[PDB]
RNA sequence: GUUUUCAUUAAUCAGGAACGUAAACUAUU
RNA sequence: GAUUAAUAGGGACAGUCG
């Protein structure tokens, strides 16, 4: 692919590879795909989480199955925020960033709100059918679209 | 029209409130000391600077 | 109804555009000041309402906030930053003694009580508040993932360190001074445009709000408005507790002053003038006789509460006819001719 | 059909601030609006506006404003042209101000005049 | 003087909470002569009596 | 150049479609002549 | 006559229109 | 294709006005269609789509309905 | 209404083309 | 190598409506 590996690019490739066997009786994507690219940079203070880049059409083949996947990814390694996005190299690239950073749930709005001077806020907003499970990891999802690509937004639940 | 259409607020009943007025308020038909005491304003504002209060009273 | 004059005077001249905020001082009782929409600002005083006592081309844009400290000199927001004067002083200096510009643009601000403390809502969701004399930046408090702008900040005067706000959000939030950090947020139907608490009751705020309304809200329990008072054409631009803490001044966005009781529901006077373009700040003197007007015309209007009830010292049987026709129209309000007359207002 | 979605908008903010209402719904987005209502904000006659997506514009208006409006042709000036324009636009010299799509973005003629650039008359308000 | 009229606060009150006559009520309402459904209601009463 | 109050109320008894002529009025290097009379009629105000 | 509007060309709606000789007698003016 | 259901359009206008031949109001949506086809026709030889020397009078209408 | 497609095809009318006894009181609101 | 899918278009289908 693109990478010979770091510390924990092993660990996180070793997790994909025992997630064939010993296991479920769930495998789909599993044998598909090699060695991609991760990364581990903070969020909030304390916390850190990971990210794990995928090819553009296992975007979809990711799609097939997520839940119970980031679970297990979740529980079995490191005990911090899984998340998954394609890899990219524009106004089109960060919103696809957006939309692929929110998994479950399907963004509605975004709301460019400016204030009484130049300074402007983008705040996008979520599904209000999905809310109970996604709040915590919010600030997250903001902190990795900021450390990604650089403008700060804010995820917000409508009311 | 000198009849009232309809109770007042705070009353629930017609005994209530019509046997609640029943006493002039007037100086011909009480004495001073009653008719000051039945005309002083709830709310007594002297003047100068109304100060929001400091401390608890009570 | 037939000596209802309610009309007093007006500070001066005016100002040239509209007057977008005012503030009185809670601690002296004949010192007012105004900024206009050019941003100017004036410092008037009550005795001598012919001319302005000191004004400044304060800002570029209008003048949002404005408040006096407790000592004598005043601040003044705008979307430039915050900015200090001493309008009282041998010397008349226009320059300011301070000035504060970062912490996104500000909106209001509000004094506190007894300290030299106080607090700018600003736009970028927080508020931030100083201590003058030991401190540079302030310290910002904010709900921890807030986004929309905070319109209006008030210390309660009663309870120390404790601070209400409204924001965009359609949403009121406390604020707790003593362990600094926001405290409850409730989220309404329509916008709030500006809170304030009553001065003789430490718990009960109003929210003057787009709803047309004004809700009396107690702070230990928002689950119910302890009252509304719904009596407006268009939204409720400004509120204000008489210093009694038992009635309350409303400039709304159409042409209306409305006076209420503490309990009423329903107004007790509406105000109204041709000259007066439309209402933004009303509030009372330190008397709770005299409320001002600050409006869109430019113009600071000097009306009175109790529009009948004529100041000066009464002699006895004079302020016993006035104390006995309040106790009778107490007793007999509700009968049909009396409440078809005392009801009659032009509009 | 007006094609100028920025003449739809300032026709929306004009019925407002007559109407006396407190926020539109610019149906109709664009950039150039943005920018218009960016300098009207700058100027402070606008309080606070968000580009919500479906998109459209949600104005906060401090009922400040008395007028909007296009220049329809949109002719070119320069800055000695620019001094007359101004006082045959506006009411008074003080009081509004004038749009221009100048070759450093849009701006009012008094930021023209400090950053010494001319252009074409977009629009005014006052 | 203040006393209350007793027909107005019931019709408020409404407002806000919102074999011997019976045969009388015939001979009266048998002279008009409307039919008028709740005849027709006493008339089935009156059958069934 | 001097402006009565009965032209000031005059001006602003009209409605806000004379805002931009108020403002003007209302610039603040002008002297403000104030008038001790009742009816504010500008044409005898100023005759007088 | 409404006293707020400009002087140059005519007023339609929010949209203003100016013919080409009143843009040409500006720039006549300046010179 | 929309020219194609267009044009389908118009040979089943055509022929229902051959059998009858009396009434006007086929003739007027006849000569609404007949526009409506030869602007959407326009359009799509200025892409280029079609060839430009193709034609639909009414000759077209028969070899395409045969 | 749809869980439907090409994505400027469009707006306006110079020229032209199809249909054909009466009158008499009057961006929103 | 092919954008928003327009709060402007034209078409298709379904139950209909006059
Ligand atoms: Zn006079």
């Amino acid at each position: 692919s693109r990478q010979n590996p770091s510390d924990l690019e092993r660990a996180i490739a070793g997790a994909l590879y025992d997630l064939e066997t010993n296991t479920a009786d769930l495998k789909a994507a599993l044998r598909p795909l090699q060695f991609v690219s991760a990364r581990e940079i903070e969020v909030g203070h304390g916390k850190k989480a990971i990210v794990i880049f995928v090819p553009v059409p296992a975007l979809q083949g990711f799609h097939r199955v997520q839940q119970r996947l980031t679970r297990e990814l979740e529980k079995k390694f490191s005990d911090r925020h899984v998340l998954i996005l394609a890899a990219r190299r524009l106004t089109a690239v960060h919103d696809a960033i957006l939309t692929d950073l929110v998994y479950p749930v399907e963004i509605v709005g975004k709301r460019l709100r400016t204030k009484e001077d130049g300074s402007k806020v983008l705040k996008v907003i979520l599904d209000e059918k999905e809310r109970g499970g996604v709040d915590y990891r919010l600030d997250t999802y903001s902190e990795v679209y900021r450390r990604l690509t650089g403008r700060n937004v804010t995820f917000e639940f409508p009311q | 029209k000198y009849l009232a259409t309809g109770l007042p607020h705070p009353f629930e009943s017609q005994q209530q409130y019509e046997r609640s007025l029943r006493l002039p308020v007037g100086p011909e038909w009480m004495t001073k000391e009653t008719f000051q005491d039945a005309t002083k304003p709830r709310v007594i504002i002297k003047q100068g600077i109304i100060a929001p209060m400091s401390k608890p009273m009570y | 109804r037939m000596f209802a004059k309610p009309f007093l005077g007006q500070l001066g001249n005016g100002h040239v555009q509209g007057v977008y905020s005012m503030c009185k001082d809670k601690n002296s009782l004949n010192c007012i000041a105004s900024g206009s929409g050019d941003g100017v600002v004036k410092v008037w005083d009550l005795t001598t309402r012919d001319e302005e006592t000191w004004r400044v081309a304060a800002h570029n844009n209008i003048v949002k906030g404005l408040t006096f400290t407790n000592d004598k000199k005043l601040l003044s927001c705008a979307t430039d930053g915050i900015k200090l004067w001493d309008p009282y002083a041998s010397p008349s200096n226009t320059t300011p003694i301070a000035t504060w510009q970062e912490g996104g643009p500000y909106t209001s601000l509000s004094f506190h009580r007894s300290a030299n403390t106080f607090a700018a809502s600003s736009g970028q969701g927080c508020i931030r508040i100083w201590d003058l004399e030991h401190s540079t930046a302030g310290q910002a408090i904010q709900w921890p993932s807030f986004v929309d702008t905070i319109t209006d900040v008030c210390f309660n005067q009663v309870e120390t360190s404790v601070i209400g706000s409204v924001a965009t959000d359609r949403s009121i939030i406390l604020f707790d001074l003593r362990t600094n950090m926001p405290v409850i947020k409730t989220v309404l139907h329509f916008a709030c445009n500006r809170i304030v608490f009553n001065p003789m009751e430490a718990m009960n705020l109003a929210v003057a709000s787009e709803d047309h309304n004004i809700y009396i809200f107690d702070a230990r329990n928002f689950d119910k408005a302890l009252n509304i008072q719904k009596g407006h054409v268009a939204a409720v631009m400004d509120v204000e507790f008489s210093p009694t803490g038992e009635e309350l001044v409303s400039g709304s966005y159409d042409r209306t002053i409305r006076l209420w009781r503490r309990d009423a529901g329903h107004s007790r006077d509406v105000y109204h003038t041709k000259r007066m373009q439309r209402v933004f700040r009303t509030m009372w003197t330190m008397d709770s006789k005299y409320i001002l007007t600050g409006s869109d015309d430019g113009n600071v209007r000097l009306w009175r509460a109790n529009a009948s009830e004529r100041s000066g010292v009464k002699a006895t049987r004079q302020r016993q006819a006035l104390e006995y026709n309040n106790a009778l129209l107490d007793r007999y309000g509700h009968l049909p001719e009396i409440r078809r007359i005392r009801r009659h207002r032009h509009l | 059909v007006r094609t100028s979605v920025l003449h739809d908008a300032l026709n929306s903010i004009n019925n407002a601030e007559k109407m006396g209402k407190r926020q539109v719904m610019i149906r109709p987005s664009s950039k150039v609006i943005v920018k218009f209502l960016q300098v009207m904000q700058r100027h402070g006659y606008i309080g606070e506006f968000e580009e919500v997506d479906n998109g459209k514009i949600v104005v906060q208006l401090n009922g400040r404003l008395n007028k909007c409006g296009v220049i329809s042709p949109r002719y070119n000036v320069r800055l000695a042209e620019l001094e007359k324009w101004v006082t045959k636009l506006l009411p008074a010299r003080q009081f509004g101000y004038v749009i221009l799509t100048t070759s450093a973005g849009i701006m009012d003629h008094e930021e023209a005049r400090r950053k010494h650039v001319a252009g074409k008359i977009i629009g005014f308000f006052y | 003087i203040g006393n209350l009229d007793l027909r107005s606060e019931k019709q408020r009150q409404a407002e806000r909470d919102l074999n011997t006559a019976l045969k009388k009520y015939l001979r009266k309402q048998r002279k008009k002569n409307i039919i008028d459904e709740k005849r027709l209601k006493a008339e089935e009463l009156y059958r069934q009596m | 150049i001097i402006i009565t109050s009965c032209v000031m109320a005059e001006l602003e008894k009209l409605g806000p479609r004379y805002r931009v002529a108020l403002m003007i009025a209302r610039d603040e290097r002008w002297q403000r002549l104030t008038c001790d009379h009742k009816g504010t009629y500008a044409d005898d105000c100023i005759v007088d | 006559r409404p006293v707020d509007l400009p002087a140059v060309g005519r007023m339609r709606g929010a949209e203003l229109r100016i013919s080409a000789k009143e843009a040409a007698a500006i720039a006549r003016e300046v010179r | 294709e929309d020219l194609y259901f267009l044009i389908k359009k118009a040979v089943a206008v055509r022929k229902h006005l051959e059998r009858n031949r009396k009434d006007k109001d086929s003739k007027f949506r006849l000569i609404l269609i007949e526009s409506r086809i030869h602007r959407l026709a326009r359009y799509y030889k200025t892409v280029g789509v079609l060839p430009p020397t193709w034609k639909y009078e009414s000759s077209t209408a028969s070899t395409l309905v045969a």
